[PDB]
RNA sequence: AGAGGGCGUGAAACCGUUAAGAGGUAAACGGGUGGGGUCCGCGCAGUCCGCCCGGAGGAUUCAACCCGGCGGCGGGUCCGG
RNA sequence: UACCCACCCGACCCGUCUUGAAACACGGACCAAGGAGUCUAACACGUGCGCGAGUCGGGGGCUCGCACGAAAGCCGCCGUG
RNA sequence: CCCCCGGAGCCCCGCGGACGCUACGCCGCGACGAGUAGGAGGGCCGCUGCGGUGAGCCUUGAAGCCUAGGGCGCGGGCCCG
């Protein structure tokens, strides 16, 4: 606790983080989430197919 | 004075250093690439008559 | 074990005499400069006199 | 010495063998045997995308 | 302001043959090509072996090559050794084999051909089966070098038998304090 | 108006000043050539404040404009005439520099053979 | 084989010149002097060369014959072309291509032809 | 060569690879293998077990030629002979059992290691092993002694 | 003889004088500029060139096409050897 | 960028032993040239190359007055070891 | 019928392949970059000498030395006037 600062985020806070500062770990790389064929290419086996499905 | 001046090679090693030495005496690319001005020589494994002896 | 062509003997004055030998199988041996170089350096050391103080 | 015969002037010696025969690989690499069994290339060099 | 140990982030494996022999550098140029392209992990092992040292791709005796080809099913395939095939004087019934290797000692070369066999090199193997189809990869025993005997715990630690370096073995060379229970102790 | 380059980029140089050796000013026995100080209590090697700068790699020139003259061409130390026709093709990218110890007679012959096939020479009006 | 020689000649050649952070090859009838594999004169068995004519005007086109190599006296045929810098170019063009004779040099041969002619005309003001 | 020596790369390095706390003084441990009992014991006892002390029985003026005795295993017996004398057998329908003079190939003893081909033999040696007896006998063949 | 009898070359420390600039916190130094110099690149417009095209001027011979010859390339009938 | 000068900010003298050096710790006026991990033998492991249950290498021998040679080549010597 | 790239006219072209391909070359992504003692790697960093090689350079001026002369390299140093 003396090192962190945590709390309960609201929806707009989830969007802002995921869009503006959201990078996906693909092949152990920080690759920017520019198009959602990069999200489906990693998470498609879970019904997650788009930038919006990530946020669910 | 007793620095190990002289060196050694296996017998077959220094025999097979002669094969590759000879096999490259053909192949004008390798020969000319040593700057041996072979541009008019009729053939590279140049054999001459035994009058020359 | 490659194919070996027919090397022509030249007369003492240029042009090609009828005699025609063969390429002796040495000239198909593997080129290996890594071995020519190595064997050369370890042999050229031998013709050399001790310098000392 | 030749290949399939002794030296007959040196005691026991024959030419060295080859680590490989067809020392050219430009012909090996475009023979139909090799060409047929190849994954198709990937040459759409992907300049990195600026994140807007 | 990141907190990873960079201790062992650089991976120490050979990515090119440390040797200069143009021939090995040439069929490395061949499987630097096949390895990237064809789905066969076969050449990815063949390539990753053409890098290794003499001390690490040991010779394969001819008899150890028989009993690994005599096993039920691997008939008709080709033995593939990134190394040399030596001879085995203590074996006589030489079945017909199809072998590939970098080198084959001259004596073992005549035992194989006389038995109606065939030996290839790693470039004809590329034309036989570029995917490595119908092959058997083998090697000599890498824990075969006499060096591997001096390795281990220690000589003189409890019941850990490891050969010690001695200038010459004999009666009076290291059978004393530590070896016979009568003279000091023993381990 | 001689021999424009193929591409004349914007050449930027992260540091333009030399890297003199520590204390190369107080003493004459010390040249300006860089030597990496290795003192225990030395104040440059522990990169203190307001001290002379230690050269390191992230200090180095752009990969495109590296070794590039202010005109655009890389130098080639041409030594005689036959070593000029090497540049016959790689000419709009880099140019010819005649060696110091070339005699004044053929130092001319190198010049006008270059002006024949358009190889800019950086020291073309030199000996005379 | 070509790939064999290139491993003996990559370094260690009497035509290789390495200075001033470049490398170069002064060997005969290689286009643009590149110490290369494609652009090499001896290593190969079909080579195209382009050098000025000895007269001062024209362009001579070296083609290796490949009929028999290790015959350097005749293995290696030349020809002359003294024409109008547009047919001149279209001669080496039709000679390399639609002959399937090393269509790697195809463009590098032309850019060497053109740069030869630019070197034989009124020099300067 | 001097060219590829770490002593080149140690120029401008003050201590020259030997550390400035404890310098490279001349002889810190001792000279040679000195102190096996004292202060080097952990080495001699954990890496050279059995170094220190007498054992066994003195035999003054030993000579090796007295007790010279090389060995063959049955593993490689048909190697001493040209392999054609083996092929001129397993055939010939007479029980030829060619003679192998292990003395002529320089071995005063035959030991019983390894398989033996199903083939009659006569092995002339000096000293036999018991199992080397049974391996030759059981294959069909004789063990003949030579002085 | 800017090789003069311990005389080839003739460095640095150090000193002499000429030139230029400075000068109460010993000097020296790192970063950043500014001012002045010695020169260096220029220009007595540096408007840099290179295609292709269009237009207007002026000049020599062809390319396109066939015909004679030479020389290659590749090809297959592996046809003949 | 480098010569001189100016300014604002920064800035203690290096080498060394040291828990700690700008130290009221020691070496150091300045400048030139010289100047310190070498060779031999013996192990050990790693690596490259030849050959591979073998493989040598020495001493000898056979071939030169060496120009290059006191080299290279060869020898049931090659296994006496 | 739905035909041939010696021509579909080409954002895909598997019929032939870059300028690019020094294949120990070139290229695209990411991540990361304190350092004594010490280790390792790379040094078209430097000094002297030999076997090669540069149809190298040189009395139309080599080595060395000197330079407020133009520059290149992160730098070792280097090239020019
Ligand atoms: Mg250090
Ligand atoms: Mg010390
Ligand atoms: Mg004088
Ligand atoms: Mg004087
Ligand atoms: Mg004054
Ligand atoms: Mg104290
Ligand atoms: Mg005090
Ligand atoms: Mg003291
Ligand atoms: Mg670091
Ligand atoms: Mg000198």
């Amino acid at each position: 606790e003396p090192y962190i600062a945590w709390g309960y985020p609201n929806l707009k806070s989830v969007n802002e983080l995921i869009y503006k500062r959201g990078y996906g770990k693909i092949n152990k790389k920080r690759i920017a989430l520019t198009d959602n064929a990069l999200i489906a290419r990693s998470l498609g086996k879970y019904g997650i197919i788009c930038m919006e499905d990530l946020i669910h | 004075t007793w620095r190990r001046w002289h060196r050694r090679v296996n017998t077959t090693q220094k025999r097979y250093a002669i094969c590759s030495a000879l096999a490259a005496s053909a192949l004008p690319a390798l020969v000319m690439s040593k700057g041996h001005r072979i541009e008019e020589v009729p053939e590279l494994p140049l054999v001459v008559e035994d009058k020359v002896e | 074990a490659c194919a070996r062509p027919l090397i022509s003997v030249y007369s003492e004055k240029g042009e090609s005499s009828g005699k025609n030998v063969t390429l002796p199988a040495v000239f198909k041996a593997p080129i290996r400069p890594d071995i020519v170089n190595f064997v050369h350096t370890n042999l050229r050391k031998n013709n050399r006199q001790p310098y000392a103080v | 010495g030749t290949w399939r015969k002794a030296a007959t002037l040196k005691s026991n010696y024959n030419l060295p063998m080859h680590k490989m025969l067809n020392t050219d690989l430009s012909r090996i690499l475009k023979s139909p045997e090799i060409q047929r069994a190849l994954r198709a290339p990937r040459k759409k060099i992907h300049r990195r995308v600026l994140k807007k | 302001g990141v907190d990873i140990r960079h201790n062992k982030d650089r991976k120490v494996r050979r990515k090119e043959p440390k040797s200069q022999d143009i021939y090995l550098r040439l069929l490395v140029k061949l499987y630097r090509f096949l390895a990237r392209r064809t789905n066969s992990t076969f050449n990815q092992v063949v390539l990753k072996r053409l890098f290794m040292s003499r001390t690490n791709r040991p010779p394969l005796s001819l008899s150890r090559m028989i009993r690994k080809m005599k096993l039920p099913g691997r008939e008709g395939k080709t033995a593939v050794v990134v190394g040399t095939i030596t001879d085995d004087v203590r074996v006589q019934e030489v079945p017909k084999l199809k072998v590939c290797a970098l080198r084959v000692s001259s004596r073992a070369r005549s035992r194989i051909l006389k038995a109606g066999g065939k030996i290839l090199t790693f470039d004809q193997l590329a034309l036989d089966s570029p995917k490595g189809c119908g092959t058997v990869l083998l090697s000599g025993p890498r824990k075969g070098r006499e060096v591997y005997r001096h390795f281990g715990k220690a000589p003189g630690t409890p019941h850990s038998h490891t050969k010690p370096y001695v200038r010459s073995k004999g009666r009076k060379f290291e059978r004393a304090r530590g070896r016979r229970a009568s003279r000091g102790y023993k381990n | 108006a001689a021999l424009r380059p193929l591409v004349k980029p914007k050449i930027v140089k992260k540091r333009t000043k030399k890297f003199i050796r520590h204390q190369s000013d107080r003493y004459v026995k010390i040249k300006r050539n860089w030597r990496k100080p290795r003192g225990i209590d030395n104040r440059v090697r522990r990169r203190f404040k307001g001290q002379i700068l230690m050269p390191n790699i992230g200090y180095g020139s752009n990969k495109k404009t590296k070794h590039m003259l202010p005109s655009g061409f890389r130098k080639f130390l041409v030594h005689n005439v036959k070593e000029l026709e090497v540049l016959l093709m790689c000419n709009k990218s880099y140019c010819a520099e005649i060696a110091h110890n070339v005699s004044s007679k053929n130092r001319k012959a190198i010049v006008e053979r270059a002006a024949q096939l358009a190889i800019r020479v950086t020291n073309p009006n030199a000996r005379l | 084989s070509a790939h064999l020689q290139w491993m003996v000649v990559r370094n260690c050649s009497s035509f290789l010149i390495k200075r001033n952070k470049q490398t170069y090859s002064t060997e005969p009838n290689n286009l643009k002097a590149r110490n290369s594999f494609r652009y090499n004169g001896l290593i190969h068995h079909k080579t195209v060369g382009v050098e000025p004519a000895a007269d001062g005007k024209g362009v001579v086109v070296v083609i290796k014959r490949r009929s028999g190599q290790r015959k350097p006296a005749t293995s290696y045929v030349r020809t002359t072309i003294n024409k109008n810098a547009r047919a001149t170019l279209s001669s080496i063009r039709h000679m390399i291509r639609k002959n399937k004779y090393r269509p790697d040099l195809r463009m590098a041969a032309i850019r060497r032809a053109s740069a030869i002619l630019r070197s034989q005309k009124p020099v300067m003001v | 060569p001097s060219r590829l020596r770490k002593t080149r790369k140690l120029r401008g390095h003050v201590s020259h690879g030997h550390g400035r706390i404890g310098k490279h003084r001349k002889h810190p441990g001792g000279r040679g293998n000195a102190g096996g009992m004292h202060h080097h014991r952990i080495n001699f006892d954990k890496y050279h077990p059995g170094y220190f002390g007498k054992v066994g029985m003195r035999h003054y003026h030993l000579k090796r030629n007295q007790s010279f005795c090389p060995t063959v295993n049955l593993d490689k017996l048909w190697t001493l002979v040209s392999e054609q004398t083996r092929i001129n057998a397993a055939k010939n329908k007479t029980g030829a059992a060619p003679i192998i003079d292990v003395v002529r190939s320089g071995y005063y003893k035959v030991l019983g290691k390894g398989k033996l081909p199903k083939q009659p033999v006569i092995v002339k040696a000096k000293f036999f092993s018991r199992r080397a007896e049974e391996k030759i006998k059981g294959v069909g063949g004789a063990c003949v002694l030579v002085a």
